């Protein structure tokens, strides 16, 4: 690695010690040879060393193989890939052969049917510490999906999102995710906690990257059976509830059925519906009526002081103090009020 | 459907017809697993046994593993393994009975073919004993995993021990390459005892007519040859189960004697890496658990292999803080022994060893603010990812919590108010006292309620010990103490609280203001940080 202009006679007894100690009888000293010899080749026959590197071997040498591959694979493509095509034949020895279709994949999209295979056998690897290593894979579906680019891709997709209602990192897999899907879901959301929330969250996802109109009246029929995370994804929710109000009679069921959720809530989580419907609404003034009674008894909670939530009544406070200019008098006085608190 | 067309057609070269049209259906129902069996029936009738060829025969098993590694479905599947197990299954047939054993693994996670198994495991069993003569082995090691897994999964009450008394009558006695093959199958040995082993300590008794079941597993450890590490993890596995039941642990202070459970047992290389943080756990809980029939020849051999690994940087960090804490749990035997200073000189072994570790830890600090071993290029193990300054913290909390208790047992460990506060200390002894007080100090240096709690540790420590021994160490240390008073200033509580109301202050405030009038002509000459403290 340091010293390639040495000489050249001692390089060519180096594998008259290197590959001597191949033929050792340990698993350390043994891998260690192979090391060394995978720098020595990747300077300047070479066949016997990578297809021996990528066999059936213990969990012992995972680090070990590992680096003995990654210096090997930019000369390998210099001096073709049936031998790692042939052991899928033949799981836990899959790994050491996923991670040389990993980062090297400048070459590695020639093909990639067996690559649709293992993401196939990707999925039933996801099925622990090797679930990074599957989202690894995961996120090399992407990457293979990068380098090629069938109806197996919108299945790998469904396997994909499965992972996800399984569960961070799942939070990259759903942002690729939506990349994929950009590049019976409604069924899935129908069958399935907070990752059915997440699930929920993916679909108003796939819905942004009329028909809209149609299947709002049927998520009309999903919130009513939801309505902190479900604030949250409310709050997804009704960004992609406003993105088509924004260009019927049944958006008026809805905002009044939400508005009926905020007679419920009169807690704090349908005055978070109510910032997020008064966002993208003009008229909301009906419900504001009873809410400023409701803010009122929050204001006064809070002048007797939740802080995230009475910041978040305050800034209800300021959309409805914007919203009202016949309340004004209570709400100045309680509004004098928080002034005089502290 | 379309698997059934490209396989009837293709009904060496029909052989790599059939298993490739197979393996891409399998890449691809019952209807086709039916006609399948039946073809797995006529693949079976030709050549059934091996003689381990280069030819269609091994091929065949290829498309029979085919067929296992795809999926009357189990009755005619279960009659046909354990007909082909029938045939060439006690001798050195092929590795065709592990996948069948495989298939009958998968039969049976789904009754009387498992009971004949059982006893075409036995024979095989009763015939490795006449195969070991003969070379004086692989299906033994399948046949014992695949058993156990049978029997977890239904029913055994009865013929799990009578099979076990087979088990009790399995083997115990015994070119370099067949001797390693038959040390392949003495490896086979030591899984069939994690069988032997699992049974004994999981949830009830058994047969107990057993005497040299200790006899069986020390001798294991010894003449396993040390090429597969994954056999000694194992094998220290068995014995990390075994070591943990009862009953069996007192089998042990036999002719084992606490003896032969030292380090002439990791041999290789390949296990000296990372099979001594098991191969020191196993040991360190089995002496805390016995405590009993020692003689201190064992107790000073106990006492010195495990605080070698406590200034050994080359373990680990957890194994460190595991071989501190048997220490302490281990002077309870040393302390309430007879008082020939023999309870004293053993108890200043490990107050050394206590200080050579907090040695170690202060050479790290101006490292903080050989280290780089990562710019090696053969890796040999996944590097650590945790940093310096959390985990020295944390080992600094835990040993001065482990050393309080030690420095108790000082107390009542004095030689002929004697045996309550006054002991004789000799100059070999109050040596490693001033290295003790040298170095709590330093430590403190890695740094506020959380540092001043060990101060209060640090303090009640070297308030019991001697004051006529006292008045010694701490008036080498103060000259030391107000070097490291200048740049910290909360190490101002440690004076503090010797003189706050207690059996010293009497004797250290007379040290302090004989110090103190030395310094007090450079009062007026230092700058602000060093007048600070002195009038302080």
């Amino acid at each position: 690695k340091g010293a390639p202009t040495a000489l050249t006679d001692m390089r060519k007894d180096i594998i008259k010690f290197s590959w001597n100690y191949i033929k050792l009888d340990d698993n350390t000293s043994k891998q260690a040879a192979y090391v060394v010899t995978a720098y020595f080749i990747s300077r300047f026959l070479t066949t016997r060393i990578f297809v021996a590197l990528l066999r059936c071997h213990q969990i012992d040498t995972r680090y070990l193989v590992k680096q003995a591959l990654e210096l090997l694979a930019p000369v390998l493509s210099e001096r073709w890939l049936k031998w790692p095509r042939r052991v899928l034949s033949e799981t836990q020895v899959a790994n050491i052969y996923q991670l040389i279709v990993k980062f090297p994949d400048l070459f590695y999209p020639a093909r990639d049917h067996f690559i649709p295979n293992i993401i196939t056998a990707m999925g039933k690897l996801t099925v622990l510490e090797n679930q990074q290593l599957a989202i690894d894979l995961a996120e090399l579906i992407l990457k293979w999906e990068t380098k090629l680019p069938f109806a197996q891709r919108e299945a790998c997709v469904t396997f994909l999102i499965r992972y996800i209602c399984i569960s961070e990192l799942g939070k990259r897999a759903l942002n690729i995710l939506y990349e994929l899907l950009g590049p019976v879901k409604l069924q899935f959301f129908e069958r399935f906690l907070l990752g059915y929330c997440l699930n929920a969250l993916e679909v108003l996802a796939v819905a942004l990257k009329t028909w809209i109109i149609e299947n709002v009246s049927y998520l009309q029929k999903l919130l009513e059976k939801c309505l902190q995370d479900i604030q949250e994804i409310l709050q997804k929710v009704l960004g992609i509830i406003l993105e088509a109000i924004n260009k019927e009679d049944e958006p008026e069921e809805v905002t009044n059925f939400i508005s009926l959720i905020v007679n419920i809530i009169g807690v704090a989580a349908g005055v978070s519906l109510c910032w997020t419907l008064s966002l993208y609404r003009p008229n909301a003034l009906d419900s504001l009526l009873p809410s400023i009674m409701r803010t009122f008894n929050k204001l006064c909670r809070d002048h007797i002081a939740e802080f995230e939530a009475k910041v978040t009544t305050n800034l209800l406070e300021k959309i409805l103090n914007l919203c009202a200019a016949d309340q004004r008098r209570v709400f100045l006085s309680l509004l004098a009020q928080l002034i005089d608190r502290s | 459907v379309v698997q059934l067309d490209d396989f009837a057609t293709r009904l060496y070269q029909s052989k790599h017809s059939v298993l490739s049209e197979i393996c891409d259906s399998l890449e691809t129902y019952e209807y086709f697993l039916k006609s399948l069996i039946p073809l797995f029936i006529d693949v079976l009738k030709e050549v059934p046994v091996s003689f381990v060829a280069n030819s269609p025969e091994n091929k065949l098993r290829n498309i029979t593993l085919e067929i296992l590694h795809r999926i009357d479905a189990l009755q005619a599947y279960s009659n046909e393994i354990v007909d082909t197990l029938m045939d060439l299954l006690k001798v050195e047939n092929e590795l065709n009975g592990i996948l069948c054993m495989k298939a009958i693994t998968t039969l049976h996670k789904t009754q009387e073919k498992v009971h004949p198994f059982i006893d075409i495991v036995i024979e095989i069993y009763s015939n490795i004993p006449q195969v070991v003569e003969e070379q004086f082995s692989k299906q033994l090691a399948q046949a014992m995993f695949s058993f156990k897994t049978l029997a977890e999964s239904p029913i055994t009450m009865v013929s799990l021990y009578s099979s076990y008394k087979e088990l009790a009558a399995s083997s115990l006695g015994n070119n370099r390459a067949n001797y390693g093959e038959f040390i392949i199958g003495q490896v086979k040995a030591a899984s069939f005892l994690a069988y032997l082993f699992i049974r004994r300590q999981a949830q009830t008794f058994l047969e107990p007519y057993q005497q040299a079941i200790p006899d069986i597993i020390i001798r294991l450890l010894q003449d396993c040859p040390s090429e597969l590490s994954a056999a000694r993890k194992e094998l220290l596995h068995a014995t990390r189960h075994i070591l943990s039941t009862d009953f069996r642990k007192m089998f042990i202070p036999k002719i084992d004697l606490l003896f032969d459970l030292r380090v002439l047992i990791g041999e290789g290389f390949t296990a000296y890496e990372t099979l001594r943080p098991l191969a020191y756990s196993t040991v360190a809980d089995f002496i805390h658990n016995v405590r009993d029939h020692l003689t201190p020849a064992q107790l000073w051999k106990s006492v010195s292999i495990y605080c070698k690994n406590l200034q050994d940087d080359s373990l680990a960090l957890t194994v460190q803080i595991m071989s501190a804490k048997l220490l302490l749990n281990l002077i309870e035997k040393i302390m309430r022994s007879e008082s020939k200073t023999e309870s004293r000189q053993l108890l200043m072994v490990i107050i050394d060893a206590y200080t050579k570790r907090f040695k170690m830890l202060n050479s790290r600090y101006n490292g903080i603010m050989m280290s780089l071993q990562e710019y090696l290029p053969i890796q040999v193990s996944v590097p650590p990812e945790i940093d310096l300054l959390k985990d020295s913290r944390y080992l600094f909390k835990t040993l001065m919590t482990f050393l309080k208790t030690i420095m108790i047992g000082l107390k009542n460990s004095n030689p002929p108010n004697w045996n309550e506060t006054a002991r004789g200390f000799s100059n070999e002894d109050i040596n490693i006292l001033k290295s003790l007080f040298r170095e709590c100090i330093l430590a403190l240096r890695f740094f506020t309620k959380e540092e001043k709690d060990l101060m209060e540790i640090f303090a009640t420590m070297f308030i019991h010990i001697d004051p006529a021994s006292f008045n010694e160490i701490v008036r080498e240390e103060l000259p030391f103490m107000y070097k490291q008073m200048l740049d910290f200033a909360s190490l101002l509580h440690i004076p503090q609280f010797f003189l706050a109301s207690v059996i010293t202050s009497s004797s250290f405030s007379g040290i302090l203001i004989t110090f103190l009038k030395s310094k007090l002509v450079d009062l007026g000459e230092v700058n602000i940080i060093k007048s600070n403290i002195l009038i302080r």
